[PDB]
């Protein structure tokens, strides 16, 4: 027969762009060297503020999966974009005794759609009304952000770990005390000799003449050149390809828990990520900051995180990591949490659910999803860097360590 | 509602521990679970069934679910070992017992494939698992002395001595020995307390040595920053580079990939690459620990295995020599799932229970308590390690004790 | 011992055309005489008198050698009509046009072997590889970070307060805090302080190790930027296929009626229509367009661009793609079609390849002072503009410090 | 219209792959790195696994097979491909006849009638051109010498590689401008003491005998000490900057390297026997010395010399550029060292009296202009080149350090001569 297909515009999975002036989809070839497959989508063109329906050209990962599923079972389809432009939610707006769904969920429950072929996440709140197949996308939750600077701390203890610096001091007193012993006021001359040799103070106060003490001091001066060459070495190594900052909160981080108006982390309104922080009473406080600073479309939050408007952005790992591989101004949070999966959605009484889901279980077994990945998740590299001017904050840090040592020295 | 469940033993998903003989019953987390042995026995040629206590991750899922949906359970283990393989149209193992109706539900280390999904049903995925390969890398990397070459010693000391011998005489209240300590001190980044020469010609040669100082310093700064700026990388080819599943040979003399015979990974590799079916069936392993020893003792280049079980192992490895090829690559993308009766069953409500364990965050707390490994628990562990400082301090301290040997030899020559 | 008249063009370094030496009244060095029939006008003629010049180069030398191994006479002639080869209204003009026109029995020079040309004329074995290529000049002094001067002055003030905090020994004036601010400030600028301090000097020394380590480490940071990477690498990139994209547009062009024009026309119609409007005049003029920002990138023949980059002063313009060459065609002596010394000329070229004399020929002509650098791209061999900025800081602060000396006076 | 013509080829690895047949007899279906079907034909060649040298069918695929098919399309002819009996390329020799010579290899079988056209990476040269006719080359290449990837040596250069001769004159001009300016600025307007003051402040000598105390000379000496930490920081900065992006010294600095001309028995090089390079070094009398060494160390198969270069058995292997560069893009233990030489071209071979030479050469020119040969280059030169390889300089190399040490020692010795100059 003929069944309707509802989908939403998601950047990596479902591209929704209009056609040329003639009316057919522009034929193109991907960077791999393959014809990109597109179909017709009748939905609200966001270009016209009017919210009017207009057929278009749609293509992507979920489009290839929709053509594949249409090839597996002996059925045809008629794709159309979702009317309201959101994923879906359950609510009761005008009826205090009867509730309904909105989005693709609403069109499915109202009969306006027969199948959802978009990155639709599986969860328990939606499982009460629809039936899902075996997931076609393994993902999670990561806080996505656009991150800025080389130094957050004094640069003397950064290249050498605490064991290396403490070892250097232990050698300072091993050569000061071993020099006082081998050369046998005097203690201040030994400490001033070792410290003046390590710091190039050049006081010229005293010196021992014993071959044991001269060899000890030569090992101490050469070792001083090697430890300052290691501090300047690894200190110069953290100039290119520096380790990422802790702005990536992760599952259990302080930045994700505390709702400060300066570090704007938020979720898309009328979506699941708002329900993740709205249901938990502990995050209710954060929910407050999310209640007044939430965004509608995920692309608006992406542009806000690119325009330095939104600090962090908790979102699915597939989309956030994809935008991090496409727009290298943004990075996802480490320690991936809330691992879920995108899968197709069907109604309960449908028999297709038995076969189609099994087909997905077969679709993973043959490795077709790996080719779809090779097509629709490709990482575009960026500038590997560099920091340049960005050296002031550190220099103020190390200068703050020196000035702090001058204050503690004034107390002494 | 006594519901008997059949399961298999594979840590840490299902840890089996004998009952405490002092307490008799099972203590703490563990739920009662029997196990019956055909080959040997005490009475009735096998009729006696041993009693055990089962605790772990999936066991906590079965007991917690048993508390949520209010269905009681008398756990039972599988006698014939398998995962989800079917032979000659007859299935054996956990999914085999799920098809044989000997267990209403089956929770454990059971993978979800199409062959089982066609004959039995599964729930929502609990953990992402698939086909993956594991190989071990030797911790062979090796340190600040590495910067300067061996020409540093002979050339530098020789030139110094010759120059103070030649230069001192180009230099030509008190006169204190030789100023070679001033030259070597100047080589080690100024910091020289020695008195410079008062002559006019010596103001030239010393300057030259200053050159030979700073340049050497620069080398000691460049080259120590050269060998240390090459770390934290891996260049093994991705995207099925070895081709061993189809063509066993590669740029390496051999690629060995083993699968558990009559297993889900072997059947999936048997149905994917027939060359991998022949070479995997010829290189079929016995147990998992035997293949792990084959990967640690150099007896096997790689292994092909479940992905999650190998993912928890990274923490397990000590000194973490071992690692998962691809920094977390997954090939099949399937999931674990509790088996249910075909067509008919509580499947919907039980699935609500699973996704409820995911909704309450119990997967994150369980992964933090069970899954999390001291290893890699920290974010990635740029900073100079203790090995380089050990390299320098071995020579500094070696020259310190050797300086004391120069003091004892100075005493042996002083007593003359 | 045959006529075998040869037509040629002038294209350095392959065919350099020099005036006859007036003192020698003959072609100097190892040059071969080459005339030019100036037809349209003359002092007392109308298309009959030919001027005299002296042609010498790489192609001239290969012609001389081939003529030595294969016994034939020849008189070198320049091409009056067009240049090179081009086909208009089914009529052949240029060198290939004169070779097929029987106005020249042979045509040796910077002439490419192409199918359309090989239809009407014969070609020998190729002696030098020559195709299409791209070349672009990349259109795109310490990291003080507004802290060198402010931290040096505040380090002098902290040197004064620390000098008053020392309170040791005996000092000359009631100056000395400024002598410990010049000694402590100098020590902050990597030791070099001759003043024996009476610790504050130890704190300033820690600021010398840490702060100096930051100055040298970041000085190595700004210099660790990998460069010479081409703006457009593939020549199948989007910058070439779709010009009206990045603003401003990437202006590029080529030289008409060559191999690149006919092959680019028969290959890409749209790219040809886009590049025909921005076509350039001469090779050196196109180098100026690639240098003066009038053209972001420039694409043309490979060999002439290889030498033109090898002899380019400063080696600024380099080939895009680290020497990538498309098309793959090669030059060759154009002989008469259908019949000719088809095999004897090739045999001469291949025996000349057997002795290996090209290597010496390319060493004499092709090898530039740019391919003679180290095997590494070397980044910037030596600071000529960056070091001059630090010298402008030392000289500017030297005249300003002299203003503090006259104001101090 | 058929004109079934036999076709002979050789096993050169990028251009002609030769792998065995599958249990059913068909070729193993493989997928092009680009994600496309790999071509396939059958070859009647020598079985290298058996003593008999028997003829056994195989599956052969790659560049020359694909180009062979494209030509079989553009021209209406049919083919039957097989590997050459003797297993080597064409060369002329006289084994049993002292007065008459003959060709053996592909060239031989092509002249012997056993084949009607040879399509392989056949070198083009004078000796073969007198008996067989070549096309306009489908491959433009040369000869490179292959070596194993030995200890990363340093790019040899003098100690002044960081700063050209033009900038040092300005730097020294500022040094004497601030030492003579320090002589004028001292005491508010001795000379040797001023040069010792400014130089002692620039080199951190710290003698302290002479030192200006004026706030103009002490502040100018603080901009001088800051110019010393910044100039030294720039010296160590760029001196460490050449360290990365360095080209490890190529073992043989071209065919005319010090170790290359002199046949020292420490560095052994050779090429494939009965091959084009054997005619190149056998004809050229001057290279006879090298040839002498090669005369005793050449190999029958080229792969054997490749693995010899990988197994530290053979030191250097002069060969065709496309094969060696491809093996360098396949094995990371092999590099091609030095400047290219004998730049020739692989072209299709056929008897001189063949009219197929005209249309075939023309279709090679077209396949060049059509951009088809570039596609073949992307397919069979996968260019899975080993990249991101990082230079590791030896903590130091006597050379590049004996230059600075030689300048300093020279300064001393001359400086004794300069003490003799001050004596007068
Ligand atoms: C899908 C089936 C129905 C084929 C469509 C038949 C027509 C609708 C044909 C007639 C002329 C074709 C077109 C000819 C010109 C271009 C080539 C190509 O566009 C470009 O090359 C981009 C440069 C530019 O926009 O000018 C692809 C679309 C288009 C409009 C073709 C699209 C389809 C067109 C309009
Ligand atoms: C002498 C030295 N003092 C600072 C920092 C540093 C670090 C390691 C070794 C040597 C130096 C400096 C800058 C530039 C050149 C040499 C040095
Ligand atoms: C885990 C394991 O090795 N299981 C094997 C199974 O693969 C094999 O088919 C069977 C035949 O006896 O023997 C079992 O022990
Ligand atoms: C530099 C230039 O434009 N030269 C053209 C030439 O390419 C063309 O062949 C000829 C007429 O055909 O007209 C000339 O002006
Ligand atoms: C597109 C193309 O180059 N086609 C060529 C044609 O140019 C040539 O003249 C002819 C031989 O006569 O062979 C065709 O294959
Ligand atoms: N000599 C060439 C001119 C273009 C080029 O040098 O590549 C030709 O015959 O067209
Ligand atoms: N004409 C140059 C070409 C160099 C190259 O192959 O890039 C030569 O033969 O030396
Ligand atoms: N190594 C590949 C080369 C062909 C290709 O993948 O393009 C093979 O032997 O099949």
């Amino acid at each position: 027969t003929r069944l309707k297909i509802v989908t939403i515009h998601q950047e990596p999975f479902v591209y929704v762009r209009p056609t040329t002036s003639d009316g057919t989809c522009r034929e193109e070839y991907t960077i791999n060297g393959d014809p990109i497959k597109k179909v017709i989508c009748n939905g609200p063109d966001e270009t016209i503020p009017g919210r009017p329906t207009v057929p278009q050209c749609c293509y992507g990962f979920c489009v290839d999966l929709l053509i594949k599923l249409a090839r597996e079972m002996d059925f045809t389809y008629e794709v159309h974009l979702v009317a309201d432009g959101k994923f879906g939610t359950q609510e009761r707006v005008n009826n205090s005794n009867a509730a309904a769904w909105n989005g693709m969920m609403g069109e499915l429950l109202s009969g306006q759609a027969d199948m959802i072929v978009a990155p639709l996440t599986i969860n328990n709140e939606r499982a009460q009304y629809i039936e899902f197949s075996k997931p076609f996308k393994y993902q999670g939750l990561t806080i996505l952000v656009k991150k800025e600077p080389r130094s957050t701390l004094d640069s003397f203890m950064q290249p050498f770990q605490s064991t290396l610096w403490l070892l250097v001091g232990l050698s300072v007193h091993v050569v000061a005390v071993m020099l006082y012993l081998l050369d046998r006021l005097t203690l201040s001359s030994a400490m001033w000799f070792s410290w003046r040799v390590l710091l190039n103070s050049g006081l010229g106060e005293g010196a021992p003449r014993s071959f044991s003490a001269r060899i000890l001091g030569m090992v101490w001066a050469g070792f001083a050149m090697i430890i300052v060459a290691s501090y300047t070495a690894n200190l110069a190594a953290f100039l290119v390809l520096r380790r990422p900052e802790e702005r990536i909160t992760g599952i259990n981080d302080p930045r994700l828990r505390n709702p400060s108006d300066k570090f704007i982390y938020a979720t898309v309104k009328q979506s699941s990520v708002d329900i993740y922080f709205r249901r938990q009473v502990e995050l209710s406080t954060m929910y407050r900051h999310m209640e007044k600073h939430n965004y509608e479309s995920a692309a608006e939050a992406i542009q806000a995180v690119r325009d330095n408007k939104l600090h962090a952005f908790i979102w699915d790992s597939a989309v956030l990591e994809f935008e991090a591989s496409q727009k290298c101004d943004l990075v996802t949070t480490g320690e991936l949490f809330f691992r879920s999966g995108f899968g197709i959605g069907m109604r309960k009484d449908s028999p297709w659910k038995q076969e189609v889901s099994l087909n997905i279980l077969k679709s993973h077994e043959n490795g077709f999803m790996e080719e779809l990945d090779k097509t629709w998740v490709r990482y575009q590299e960026c500038d590997s860097r560099a920091p340049a001017t960005l050296t002031f904050e550190n220099m103020a840090g190390v200068f703050m360590l020196v000035a702090g040592g001058i204050v503690a020295g004034i107390f002494l | 509602e006594h519901l008997s469940i059949v399961t298999l033993e594979e840590a840490p998903f299902v840890i089996v521990e004998d009952v405490d003989p002092l307490s008799g019953t099972c203590m703490r987390n563990t739920v009662p679970c029997r196990k019956q042995i055909r080959p040997e026995n005490r009475t009735e040629e096998g009729g006696n069934y041993i009693k055990r206590c089962c605790k772990g991750f999936c066991i906590d899922i079965l007991k917690k679910i048993a508390k949520t949906v209010k269905f009681t359970y008398d756990l039972y283990l599988v006698t014939n070992g398998k995962h989800g393989k079917k032979i000659n149209g007859v299935w054996n193992g956990m999914i085999g017992e799920v098809v044989t109706k000997r267990a209403y539900m089956a929770v454990g280390s059971l993978t979800i494939n199409e062959e089982r999904s066609e004959v039995v049903d599964f729930s929502v995925p609990f953990i992402e698992t698939g086909i993956s390969v594991m190989v071990s890398r030797s911790n062979g990397t090796v340190a600040f002395l590495e910067p300067f070459s061996a020409d540093v010693w002979v050339m530098m000391f020789v030139m110094l001595l010759i120059v103070s011998a030649v230069a001192v005489f180009v230099f030509e209240s008190f006169t204190i020995g030789k100023a070679i300590w001033l030259l070597w001190g100047l080589v080690f980044n100024n910091s020289l307390p020695v008195q410079n020469p008062k002559g006019t010609t010596s103001k030239i040669m010393v300057s030259v040595w200053a050159f030979f100082a700073v340049i050497f310093l620069a080398s000691y700064t460049a080259n120590l920053a050269a060998f240390m700026i090459q770390r934290r990388y891996v260049d093994q080819v991705s995207g099925l580079s070895d081709k061993k599943f189809q063509r066993p040979n590669d740029f390496s003399p051999a690629f060995r990939f083993g699968t558990v015979p009559n297993g889900s990974t072997e059947r999936n590799i048997r149905n994917n690459y027939l060359e991998m079916h022949s070479y995997m069936v010829k290189f079929n392993q016995r147990s998992v620990q035997d293949a792990l020893l084959s990967l640690k003792s150099g007896k096997l280049d790689a292994f092909i295995y479940d992905a999650a079980v190998l993912n928890y192992m990274a923490g397990r490895d000590e000194g973490c020599k071992l690692v998962t090829i691809g920094s977390g690559k997954v090939f099949a993308t399937t999931g674990y799932g509790i088996a249910i009766q075909k067509d008919s069953g509580w499947k919907r409500q039980v699935d609500l229970a699973i996704l409820q364990l995911f909704g309450d965050g119990e997967m994150e707390e369980l992964e933090a308590l069970w899954l999390t490994g001291i290893c890699h628990n920290e974010k990635n562990e740029s900073q100079l390690d203790i090995d380089n400082m050990a390299g320098v301090f071995y020579m500094l301290a070696a020259a310190m004790a050797l300086s004391l040997i120069t003091f004892i030899m100075e005493h042996l020559f002083y007593k003359s």
